[PDB]
RNA sequence: UAAAGUUGCUGCAGUUAAAAAGCUCGUAGUUGGAUCU
RNA sequence: CGCAAGACGGACCAGAGCGAAAGCAUUUGCCAAGAAUGUUUUCAUUAAUCAAGAACGAAAGUCGGAGGUUCGAAGACGAUCAGAUACCGUCGUAGUUCCGACCAUAAACGAUGCCGACCGGCGAUGCGGCGGCGUUAUUCCCAUGACCCGCCGGGCAGCUUCCGGGAAACCAAAGUCUUUGGGUUCCGGGGGGAGUAUGGUUGCAAAGCUGAAACUUAAAGGAAUUGACGGAAGGGCACCACC
């Protein structure tokens, strides 16, 4: 079905907005190394963000076979 | 017309492979092109078990189980029905059905 | 992708590639003056050296061969050379 | 006609082509 | 070797494993390496040893499989054969 | 940017891509992705240059600007992370919105019911959207694509590199591609802050639809 | 690819581009034509002196400092060996091989590696004689020929 | 004779249509890196 | 429970390794050999491919000697069958094992000559080297192993791709080919006759290498497509199927 009034109800439901941006946060959790591109970028004098410390191993892999 | 890229065996970088007796027919096929399944297997079928733990002099016997390999040559594998025709682009696949 | 231009950096894709495979060729190795705390003077030796080398001075293994750099022994300050 | 017996009984002709021309 | 009083007094002959505890640990991604030793005790008994022993893998292991390499093999065989004639 | 200070980058515009997490790849490295990563993490994620990732926004923003009929880009989105963004997207700047299922020969069949005939087209995924991608190599129509490090840039003449698998980071990416059409176009300004935000470009699960009410 | 192997391998040295002697190496010309004399003297071969020179007095190249390579200081100076290094040393491959085989005459292995070392030798005794390195007359003989080694 | 690029120097083929020696070594033959105004 | 003999070396064992191929798997020792890697070592064109010539060459087979467990051509018997001379069963000779001579052939296959250059991507794996958070063992420093993350070089392969090619299957070579020329060896010319005859040569023999013609014939053949069929597999349906 191609109806308009159905256009139309789903063009209202997805007008929702809140009073808060969800990018709207006070303290972004930034690693090291984005930090190191930011810096490079001419935005490492930034105070919204904060140090998270890197992982302490490269256990990233799933198991082979 | 070749039918598999592999010939349907192993045998990448070598010249000869040993053979070995088909399970179902003492029939000599290689060790690479023979097709090989592990059964572990209660030595206590599934009906038997309560009479045996009933049974035992002990508690929590725990029955030992068996490991047996066994190699097939192609025409006993596929009688079998342990492997089966496939399409030619389902044969390409080489992963295993799931268990 | 655009070889031997100054525009795009490559310290790092220059000394990744096989020496032998380089713009120019140049060896992966080097000189290293050592010193021994127990001598007093300078030993030259090469880092994929293949010869058990003792001290100009005295008679203590400085170096053993391995299968690629040779393996220092310990103490022994090494610096390379250029 | 096998190829291989075939050949065994070209074989076979040759033996006793051979046997009957001494 | 002595029966005395209705009473059959045993000695000590062999040791084994049971069959599916050694077919159990033989998994197909792994070395197995096996020694085997005729040491006499001081008393004259003389004994053939068989150990066997594999290859573990890392709890963070990616590889599949779990090789060691010939000389490897060769070290633990001989280490498994000095310790067992060192005990016997 | 064309090295303009009116075009640069915004100190805003950072802290909601960091926030969205565009930077943030994937594990895999599509080797006609690497010009635009900056490096790989201890974890194996590789990190975008957002910088890079801004010039391509601002190029693929010229590109849509300059067709003058905005019913002639088409924006489509298979993927249901996308398809409320691309039809913000659409009815912000005018385009024609592709949103679900992408029926094979919409560009080649002239016969069928929705055939249509873009002049641009801008997709979510390459990979996701590899339909759309393969047939507007049938019509002539230069492709727009919101690239992320492991997608393949075949039939993708304007790859923007971003985090697509996050809804928060595929709203904000074509919330900043709305934006940066409209700033160019004439309509609104850059002398105060868009009044449409992000958030009503995200996609958003039912069960929290409900939950927000 | 190798010239009696499947091999393909590119394992060598890679000469660095500049010629010079080095900054660190204070050894004049003549120190290092002594060096190769007194190690020559001591019963090496020119492989061996230039592997030594390099390991322990730093000289990287004998050619870029002396302006002359090892094998013609010792020519000059009078001490090289009869028959290059080379040569030799093939021939005293062959000679253990042909050895080994005399005990072991099951061994195949053996006598394909031995024809292989016996065709190098040729191949490179008859490259010799072209360049009257060898007398015309050299031959090598599979009867006395650990003699030559 | 051309057609026959079905005798291929120009200019053919040789996985499956006819076809690469079981495999190496090896003399002749053939072919041979840069470099000197 | 012991003893003896002769074979064989399971599981581990893999699209893993080594070898020129054939081929190679219990421990340990001796003997000589080898690839790759490392190399700011040495020689300095010594090279590539190869008529002649030569080494090796599965299995079966031949001669002589030793041995002879198992299996087993031939053969005997029992079955099945219209018949079976075969499949199946019980035995069983040569042989299968080793030593010394012979033979030199295999679907000896990747049905794909070697050497060199260039032309995509990706993840693995084997060896060597280089670099690096962190985890473990050496119960102590460094090092060295086992992991983890990469890089470089050869190697066995794999996946992917409108590189390109091809009749296609399919092939990162079987590409860089009418935009045709990097070097070189062997070799094919419609299907049969026929790898036959004959000659030569090799062999104890079996046979190997070389190798026709008369004559006959309009196709034989390759790849792929659609059907039909299958004593091939997997499904679905009708109380003219069953329960």
């Amino acid at each position: 079905i191609s109806i308009k009034l159905q256009e139309e109800e789903r063009e209202r439901r997805d007008n929702y907005v809140p009073e808060v941006s969800a990018l709207d946060q006070e303290i972004i959790e930034v690693d090291p190394d984005t930090k190191e591109m930011l810096k490079l970028l001419d935005f490492g004098s930034l105070s919204n963000l904060q140090v998270t410390q890197p992982t302490v191993g490269m256990n990233f892999k799933t198991p082979r076979g | 017309t070749k039918k598999r890229r592999n010939n349907g065996r192993a045998k990448k970088g070598r010249g000869h492979v040993q053979p070995i007796r088909c399970t179902n027919c003492a029939r000599c096929v290689p060790k690479d092109k023979a097709i090989k399944k592990f059964v572990i297997r209660n030595i206590v079928e599934a009906a038997a078990v309560r009479d045996i733990s009933e049974a035992s002099v002990f508690d929590a016997y725990v029955l030992p189980k068996l490991y047996v390999k066994l190699h097939y040559c192609v025409s006993c594998v596929i009688h079998s029905k342990v492997v089966r025709n496939r399409s030619r682009e389902a044969r390409k696949d080489r992963t295993p059905p799931p268990r | 992708p655009l070889a031997k231009d100054l525009l795009h950096p490559s310290p790092e894709e220059e000394k990744r590639k096989h020496k032998k495979k380089r713009l120019v060729q140049s060896p992966n190795s080097y000189f290293m003056d050592v010193k021994c705390p127990g001598c007093y003077k300078i030993t030259t030796v090469f880092s994929h050296a293949q010869t058990v080398v003792l001290c100009v001075g005295c008679s203590t293994v400085l170096c053993q061969p391995t299968g690629g750099k040779a393996r220092l022994t310990e103490g022994c300050s090494f610096r390379r050379k250029q | 006609m096998r190829a291989k017996w075939r050949k065994k009984r070209m074989r076979r002709l040759k033996r006793k082509r051979r046997k009957m021309r001494q | 070797e002595d029966v005395q009083g209705k009473n059959c007094l045993t000695n000590f002959h062999g040791m084994d494993l049971t069959r599916d505890k050694m077919c159990s640990m033989v998994k197909k991604w792994q070395t197995m390496i096996e020694a085997h030793v005729d040491v006499k005790t001081t008393d004259g008994y003389l004994l053939r040893l068989f150990c066997v022993g594999f290859t573990k893998k890392r709890n963070n292991q990616i590889r599949k499989t779990s090789y060691a390499q010939h000389q490897q093999v060769r070290q633990i065989r001989k280490k498994m054969m000095e310790i067992m004639t060192r005990e016997v | 940017s064309g090295a303009l200070d009116v075009l640069q980058m915004k100190e805003e515009d950072v802290l909601k891509f960091l926030a969205a997490g565009t930077h943030l790849g994937g594990t895999n490295l599509d080797f006609q992705m690497e010009q635009y990563i900056y490096k790989r993490k201890s974890d194996g994620i590789y990190i975008i240059n957002l910088k890079r990732t801004w010039e391509k926004l601002l190029l693929a923003a010229r590109a849509i600007v300059a067709i003058e009929n905005p019913a002639d880009v088409s924006v489509i989105s298979s993927r249901n992370t996308g398809q409320r963004a691309v039809l913000k997207f659409a009815a912000a700047t005018g385009a024609t919105p592709i949103a679900g299922r992408f029926t094979p020969g919409t560009f080649t069949n002239q016969i069928q019911a929705a055939f249509r005939e873009p002049r641009l087209l801008v997709v979510t995924d390459p990979r996701a959207d590899h339909q759309p991608l393969t047939e507007a190599s049938y019509v002539n129509l230069p492709t727009i694509a919101l690239c992320n490090t492991d997608s393949p840039l075949r039939y993708v003449d304007i790859a923007i590199p971003c985090n697509n698998k996050g809804a928060h980071s595929v709203g904000l990416m074509w919330w900043m591609l709305a934006r940066e059409v409209l700033r160019m176009r004439g309509t609104i300004s850059r002398e105060h802050p868009w009044e449409v935000m992000p958030d009503l470009y995200f996609y958003r699960d039912p069960e929290e639809i409900e939950k927000e009410e | 690819g190798r010239m009696h192997a499947p091999g393909k391998g590119l394992s060598q040295s890679a000469l660095p581009y500049r010629r010079s002697v080095p900054t660190w190496l204070k050894l004049t010309s003549d120190d290092v034509k002594e060096q190769i004399y007194k190690l020559a003297k001591k019963g090496l071969t020119p492989s061996q002196i230039g592997v030594i020179l390099r390991d322990s007095h730093g000289v990287a190249q004998v050619r870029f400092v002396t302006g002359n390579k090892i094998l013609r200081i010792l020519k000059s100076k009078g001490l090289a060996p009869d028959l290059p290094e080379d040569l030799y040393h093939l021939i005293k491959k062959a000679v253990a091989v042909r050895k080994h085989l005399e005990r072991n005459r099951k061994d195949k292995d053996a006598k394909f590696r031995l024809i292989l070392i016996e065709s190098r030798i040729h191949r490179l005794a008859r490259y010799y004689k072209t360049k009257r390195v060898l007398p015309p007359n050299w031959k090598y003989e599979s009867s006395t020929a650990s003699a030559l080694v």
